[PDB]
């Protein structure tokens, strides 16, 4: 009973040690991906003034 | 015991996804660098 | 005796740590659907971005080829 | 009356806030790239 | 014992579930990637083909 038990316990820590780099993957995923997020803005609100600016030259 | 089985799956099924989210740390580094 | 005590009191020291594991586990794997559904939305929201930028990268093709042909 | 060199004065001052916002805009978007690229390699390294 | 076992099998049955759910989102941000990335890479070339036609096209105008 205790030595199932005990190898029964290891298996659940390797289980823990996965999910656990798994879990900090998933949150550096979200944190980078957030940051480029915000400099995709910028490009965006820069190349919208650059479109105007050529659409009131022609006109 | 029958939960060993049960707890083998997910160990080998949690393995996946994190190779495949690997790959996907790797995309979105590339895509860093291009932005 | 104490020995029988002490190697049952073992068993249940195991299992119950075992149970505190399972329940890291599911707050872990919770708190990862979050982390993955909040970058799916700003995949999504950035997605309508990056469209916008490429028709806007259109439409000065447009303006060029408009501008050059006639007003020239 | 005119007293007008204050215009001259306070004209330069402005452009020389105007300079130094551009020296802003120069440095601090240079050690952005800095830590973007700390943030990288880091994660690299740890995976 | 076996309260023990019902609550853990049950919270190891309710990750598994869970973790079905991560694969398909994992699937899902790959794909979303892949596609920004080649959108990227065009709106690169673009932007730069606009550049040299605007420098020729101002250079030779004024």
């Amino acid at each position: 009973a205790l030595s199932e038990i005990e190898t029964r316990h290891s298996e659940i820590i390797k289980l823990e040690n996965s999910i656990r780099e798994l879990h900090d993957m998933f949150m550096d995923m979200a944190m980078l991906v957030e940051s480029q997020g915000e400099m995709i803005d910028r490009i965006e609100y820069n190349v919208e003034h650059a479109v105007d600016y050529v659409e009131r030259a022609v006109s | 015991l029958g939960s060993n089985r049960r707890l083998q799956q997910t160990q080998a099924q949690v393995d996946e996804v994190v190779d495949i989210m690997r790959v996907n740390v790797d995309k979105v580094l590339e895509r860093d660098q291009k932005l | 005796r104490n020995e029988l005590e002490e190697m049952q009191r073992r068993a249940d020291q195991l299992a119950d740590e075992s149970l505190e594991s399972t329940r890291r586990m599911l707050q872990l794997v919770e708190e990862s659907k979050d982390a993955g559904i909040r970058t799916l939305v700003m995949l999504d929201e950035q997605g309508e971005q990056l469209d916008r930028v490429e028709e806007g990268m259109n439409h000065i093709n447009q303006d060029m080829k408009e501008a050059e042909k006639n007003l020239k | 009356g005119s007293k007008l060199p204050d215009a001259a004065k306070k004209m330069e001052e402005a452009q020389e806030a105007l300079r130094q916002a551009e020296e802003e805009r120069k440095a601090k978007y240079a050690k952005m790239e800095a830590e973007r690229e700390a943030v990288r390699q880091g994660i690299r390294d740890k995976y | 014992g076996s309260a023990r076992e019902n609550e853990m099998d049950e919270n190891l049955e309710q990750v598994s579930g869970i973790i079905g759910n991560l694969r398909h989102m994992a699937l899902d941000m790959g794909n979303e990637i892949d596609t920004q990335n080649r959108q990227i890479d065009r709106i690169m070339e673009k932007a730069d083909s606009n550049k040299t036609r605007i420098d020729e096209a101002n250079q030779r105008a004024t």
